[PDB]
């Protein structure tokens, strides 16, 4: 569309700046179009489950409400990651390292099966073939 | 005034640069905290049970074995925890409060890593909205069930005071506390004036102390003892001398 | 200096009592202007503190409301005797 | 920076009171050259919010310079008595109290705040002056 | 709905309902609107019930290299028989994947249960892997079946080799906690050894007696290692079963070297001798550092019967008589006083890398033993044997490139591993007289990260090629852009490189070696510059090696490190030609190496040039004698030969 975006192209638009503005608006669109479906999943789920609730909220955005819902579990190892995101790459690389280190210890199977998937979402591995060939 | 030059598209980095070149009193308090950290009392790595004994392959290896037979984990599920790892974590968090209240941050991270403490690394990995993040930290410190020194570490890195490890704050340590409090409060009011920060970021406005204490009140509070008394380290002269030298009421 | 929370509650109560007494006396004693200015400053500070009174019990609420009402009345009287 | 003035204008149309908006926008007009509309907008941000230190400075200086010592007394008195961040206001408050018995309170206050002040003891000397 | 199809199918799988899951999933698959995954469980149920060959054929026509359905098809074809079809399908599998020791076990088991065919396709993989208790027990079973079916020389040759294979496998790999799993295999080995020696007293023309000597040394070292195993599995490395260990290791080190030198490769015997003797030397060093011990061994721990009894009951808990079927006939007195050397040890270690190619476990064991004797390994010979043609350097150290894996970078990484594993273990509750716990017995030495990079490097050298591992750890090694390793590592690399490179006499390898040393210390300087009560480097992740209270080079030793760096740079220049500003730069360092290099400089420059220069040599040597008065051997060569001849040519000048 390349429409007016509150004078995005004010003074000598840099390619990077333009691309970033485009990204912002495109992400706004994604959040707006998935709002209705996400709202239903909030209503359908009763007691919040970190395996499913977190997943839904994260992919639908709105990190603030996600944190509110997480009053029950004392975790904010995420507000730090998604409201600031300063050392994003390095941070999540380290979290991946930590996760694979636990996997290399033949433990963490007691933990809820799909809580591991929530962690993979943050870390950055779309497919994890575990030691049990899962 | 180049560091105090900013614009609307200038990041929080540059707004903080403007504050840092701008505020004389606040920058002096920041140097004061820097001195608090420069005079550091530290437990050794390879000679103290801090981590020299809590150098297990991973955290809660004792608990894992028992189960076979992140801080999200016990916060969600109450009773499970095991005492061996509990004590190991007590000693580790003692080490961490020590090293970080000393200000050896990358060394404390080296500890959190060479041990590999998921919650340690995670809770302390951010390079620098941000207000939302800080409010969240404050709320997590407010939450129960986290260890003593770790609770204090989180409250402090958030801009609030716990007491567990802050039960062990010297006149200069609690001075670091109250000066950092003044500086953080003026910092938040500074960003609010430099509106660059977002509204939904101050999600819990009151639960963070935005208002700041002035240097004289910081000193009065740090001197007033919990027994409604005058502090011993306060009545000491050489400390009092350096104190008047810093406070600039020295003649 | 040593008493904790001294500034907050202590100052609040002292201010309340002093303000009452001074208001009464000065009104009768030819309304001295400097004292009136002092009273004004003090009442502004007292308003600033009444809102910050923390409530742990029910008595705290009642006392707070009473104080607020009284100080508002006194503040109105002071404005009336100064500007007009 | 007309793009930033448009963003401030948006957050000033939606949040009508626009306290931070008026502060930052009148501050943009202060950094740039719009001093009259900067004054009007700073008074608007003032009637919006009572905490603004730089708005305090710009408005009080505009009035003091244009000669409305009464408006300088108004700005300085309000910003000082709100006392969330303001220090020097009582000084010009005392000066205007001299421009019109009363200045003695603030002269003693200034002598309590900054002792080695021949100028402050001299403003007190003027209030005292045969 | 693939979700409903596979939901029903796997739910019936987990409730066991194979035929119902086959029905549902096969009906969905024969509808095929979107599904493939029906086939697997379909084949499973068809096998559960002449028919399943169909779905086995489907799986094979989509993936003929599939183990599960491959064995399923073999078994369904053996149902539609037994041994014949089993052997035939196993031979087809062995034609598709021949090196598979397990498939060869299948072929040999099915032939035995073509006896020579089973013997062939068992004895092949058995000695091709030797890690196989499975293949070795199937081999002894094939041998028993041949014996009782018949109910010689080749068997008397291979029995020892194969039973050593089974014993050592179940010993080191099983982590058999010093219980019957190892004792029984060693006991059968004892039976085999007593049998072969009493029956076939082989002559000097046959290799029977020579391989017997090979395996007597073998069984002996493994007896000692089993003793150490009893110690570790019971409580901890003991005080009583260590001179037994050095006794067994004596009884194998000092078995004479076999080499025939005229098929029937006696290289087998020379190479097994190499490895055995290398291991025996290393352990006879490490278990008893102290002397006054080994003649004590000869004189007390063994006698005509007492010593054999003491070493017999331990291994064999009341199962073999002393006079009948034991070590009683075996004579031990002919061993004398001789230790292994660091020269013959180096030779038998280049013989050890013959069957220890590119092995990080072996390399850490060896480098750690050489550093436990405190002299770094002759690593460049090992590198130039294992990795044949890898040039010693790379064009640029300023661009992290993975397609330029270096041999000096490998000596770098391996010295890192030696130092760090030494440190980790020394903290790992060694603070158990054995320090390194011989290679079959100890547990991990390198860590997960190091293993990963070593294997990825081996894949890069000796071949969808992911090599970000190679890029990442070259980043860390080469002192590159954003590195996580701390001074200590680079420093001690530069120390090993200093010693061993200036030790070298090759011109264009000295030049590159001290170029590496300059690299390391010049890149080391800027970090230790930031030692002002502020951290060294940022470490989000323990990079490969993070220690503490050891890695942190404190504020003091800056002066020595800097000045040694100056000597490093001026050395790189001095062996490259600017020998005058080399003098000048060495007149900036004020240590003994300063006076010594300036002395060599004056000497080399003006042997036959000028005289009044030699007064400088006089004064330099007088400084050096004054310094030696305090006991300074900080030079690389001592002064007992340095000052006498120098002051003599000085007296020849005077």
């Amino acid at each position: 569309g390349q429409l007016k975006e509150l004078e995005a192209s004010l003074d000598e638009p840099n390619e990077y700046v333009r691309n970033l503005e485009r990204r912002k608006a495109f992400s706004h669109w994604l959040a707006h179009t998935a709002e209705e479906r996400i709202e239903e999943e909030v209503s359908l789920y009763g007691p919040e489950r970190h395996v499913e609730a977190v997943f839904s909220f994260l992919t639908g955005g709105r990190i603030s409400d996600a944190c509110r819902l997480a009053q029950k579990s004392g975790d904010h190892r995420l507000s730090l990651l998604l409201s600031q995101m300063v050392g994003s790459q390095e941070m999540r690389e380290l979290i991946s390292l930590q996760l694979v280190d636990w996997n290399k210890l033949q433990v963490d199977h007691y933990i809820q099966e799909e809580r591991l998937r929530v962690f993979c979402l943050l870390s950055g591995t779309p497919v994890w073939r575990s030691s049990d060939n899962r | 005034n180049m560091f105090e030059i900013a614009a609307p598209n200038a990041s929080e980095k540059t707004i903080v640069d403007k504050l840092f070149q701008r505020d004389t009193l606040v920058r002096q308090s920041q140097l004061v905290v820097d001195w608090l950290e420069s005079i550091a009392k530290d437990e050794v790595g390879d000679f103290s049970d801090n981590i020299e004994y809590y150098a297990k392959s991973v955290y809660w290896e004792n608990t894992l074995h028992t189960l076979k037979q992140d801080p999200d984990a016990p916060i969600r599920q109450k009773l499970p925890l095991d005492d061996l790892d509990r004590e190991d974590d007590i000693r580790l968090l003692k080490y961490l409060f020590t090293l970080i209240r000393a200000g050896m941050t990358d060394e404390a991270q080296r500890l959190c890593k060479r041990c590999g403490q998921a919650w340690r690394a995670a809770t302390l990995e951010g390079w620098k909205y941000r207000c939302v993040w800080k409010t969240c930290c404050w709320r997590m410190a407010e939450d129960e069930q986290f260890n003593k020194y770790e609770r204090a570490i989180y409250a402090t890195l958030s801009g609030n005071l716990k007491q567990l490890l802050p039960v062990c704050e010297s006149w200069e340590d609690t001075v670091w506390a109250h000066f950092k409090v003044m500086v953080d409060s003026l910092v938040e009011q500074e960003i609010r004036a430099s509106i660059i920060s977002f509204n939904e970021a101050n999600e819990l406005p009151r639960e963070y102390l935005e208002a700041n204490w002035t240097l004289d009140s910081v000193f009065e509070e740090l001197q007033a003892t919990d027994k409604k008394r005058v502090l011993e380290e306060n009545r000491e002269h050489y400390h009092i001398i350096q104190k008047f030298v810093i406070l600039a009421d020295v003649d | 200096k040593h008493i904790q929370d001294w500034e907050t509650a202590g100052k609040v109560y002292l201010d309340y009592i002093r303000v009452i007494d001074m208001l009464n006396l000065i009104q009768q004693d030819e309304s001295s202007g400097c004292e009136l200015e002092k009273l004004h400053t003090k009442v502004m500070s007292l308003c600033k503190w009444v809102e910050l009174i923390h409530c742990y019990t029910a008595k705290d609420r009642l006392a707070q409301s009473e104080m607020a009402k009284r100080v508002a009345n006194i503040l109105r009287v002071v404005l009336s005797l100064q500007q007009p | 920076i007309q793009r930033y003035v448009e963003n401030a204008q948006n957050s000033a149309s939606s949040p009508r009171e626009k306290s931070m908006k008026g502060f930052l926008f009148a501050r943009l007009y202060y950094e740039a050259k719009e001093y009259e509309l900067a004054k009007r907008s700073v008074s608007s941000y003032i009637s919006v919010q009572e905490r603004d230190p730089k708005a305090h400075r710009f408005l009080g200086q505009l009035f003091e310079i244009e000669g409305n010592v009464e408006k300088a007394v108004g700005c300085y008195k309000r910003s000082l008595e709100l006392n969330p961040t303001q220090k020097d206001l009582t000084l010009r408050i005392a000066e205007l109290i001299c421009t019109l018995g009363r200045a003695e309170y603030w002269v003693e206050r200034a002598s309590k705040l900054f002792p080695g002040s021949p100028e402050i003891y001299r403003l007190k000397e003027q209030l005292l002056s045969g | 709905d693939p979700k409903a199809h596979r939901f029903l199918g796997q739910l019936f799988e987990i409730e066991g309902n194979v035929e119902k899951a086959v029905g549902c999933y096969k009906r969905s698959l024969e509808l095929n609107p979107t599904q493939k995954d029906l086939t697997l469980r379909i084949a499973e149920l068809i096998c559960t019930l002449g028919r399943a060959e169909y779905w086995v054929e489907r799986a094979s026509k989509l993936f003929p290299g599939s183990p599960e359905i491959y064995r399923l098809k073999e078994q369904l074809l053996s149902s539609q028989a037994g041994w014949n079809q089993l052997f035939d399908l196993i031979q087809a599998e062995l034609f598709a994947r021949p090196n598979d020791v397990y498939v060869n076990l299948k072929l040999v088991d099915l032939f035995l249960s073509r006896l020579e065919e089973a013997v062939l396709h068992c004895l092949k993989p058995e000695r091709r892997a030797l890690r196989t208790d499975i293949e070795w027990c199937s081999c002894v079973v094939r041998v028993f079946k041949e014996y009782l079916a018949s109910k010689n020389t080749n068997m008397r040759m291979i029995t020892k080799e194969l039973l050593l294979a089974q014993c050592d496998v179940v010993f080191l790999t099983l982590s058999k906690k010093d219980v019957q799993k190892s004792k029984e295999a060693l006991e059968r080995f004892d039976q085999a050894l007593l049998s072969v020696k009493q029956s076939v007293s082989g002559t000097d023309a046959s290799d029977l007696s020579v391989t017997f000597y090979e395996m007597r040394g073998h069984y002996y070292m493994h007896a000692g290692t089993l003793l150490l195993k009893m110690a570790q599995s019971c409580e901890v490395q003991w005080k009583a079963l260590i001179e037994p260990a050095a006794l067994c290791y004596l009884l194998a080190y000092q078995v004479p070297k076999p080499k025939s030198k005229p098929d029937n490769g006696q290289g087998f015997l020379e190479e097994l001798a190499f490895d055995r003797q290398s291991k025996s030397g290393h352990l006879l060093l490490t278990l008893s550092h102290g002397k006054q011990n080994f003649i004590s061994e000869i004189i007390e721990t063994f006698a005509n019967q007492c010593g054999q009894s003491i070493l017999l009951k331990f291994l064999f808990e009341d199962n073999l008589s002393m006079q009948d079927s034991f070590m009683g006939s075996d004579d031990i007195s002919y061993v004398e006083n001789r230790v292994p050397d660091l020269s013959e040890l180096s030779q038998h270690d280049n013989g050890s890398l013959r069957i220890h190619n590119g092995d990080l476990q072996h390399l850490t064991w060896l480098g750690l033993q050489w550093h436990f004797l405190s002299t770094l390994p002759p690593l460049r010979k090992w590198l130039k044997q294992i990795f044949p043609r890898v040039p010693q350097e790379t064009s640029r150290l300023e661009s992290n490139i993975p397609e330029s894996i270096c041999l000096l970078d490998l000596e770098v990484f391996l010295l890192a591993v030696v130092q760090t594993s030494y440190l980790q273990l020394q903290d790992n509750n060694t603070t158990n007289r054995p320090r390194c716990l011989p290679l079959p017995i100890c547990k991990q030495l390198f860590t997960d990260r190091q293993r990963s990079w070593w294997d990825a490097v081996y894949s890069l050298i000796t071949k969808a090629k992911l090599r970000s591992v190679i890029q990442h750890d070259l980043t860390t090694l080469r002192a590159q852009e954003k590195h996580g390793l701390q001074p200590a590592v680079l420093v001690n690399w530069a120390r090993g490189l200093h010693k061993t490179g200036y030790s070298l006499n090759s011109f264009y390898d000295q030049k590159e070696y001290m170029g590496r040393c300059v690299h390391y210390w010049k890149k080391l300087l800027p970090l230790l510059d930031l030692v002002k009560q502020k951290k060294s480097i940022p470490e989000p992740v323990d990079p490969l090696f993070k220690h503490f209270h050891n890695k942190d080079i404190k504020v003091s030793e800056v002066k020595d490190l800097e000045d040694e760096a100056c000597i490093a740079f001026a050395t790189l220049d001095l062996v490259d030609g600017k020998t005058e500003d080399a003098i000048i730069a060495f007149e900036s360092v004020k240590n003994v190496v300063a006076y010594w290099n300036l002395a060599l400089i004056y000497q080399r420059k003006a042997e036959e040039i000028e005289n009044d220069c030699l007064p400088a040599e006089e004064q330099e040597e007088f400084q050096e004698c004054l310094l030696k008065c305090k006991g300074f051997l900080k030079m690389i060569c001592d002064e007992y030969s340095a000052y006498p001849s120098i002051a003599t040519s000085l007296p020849v000048p005077v």
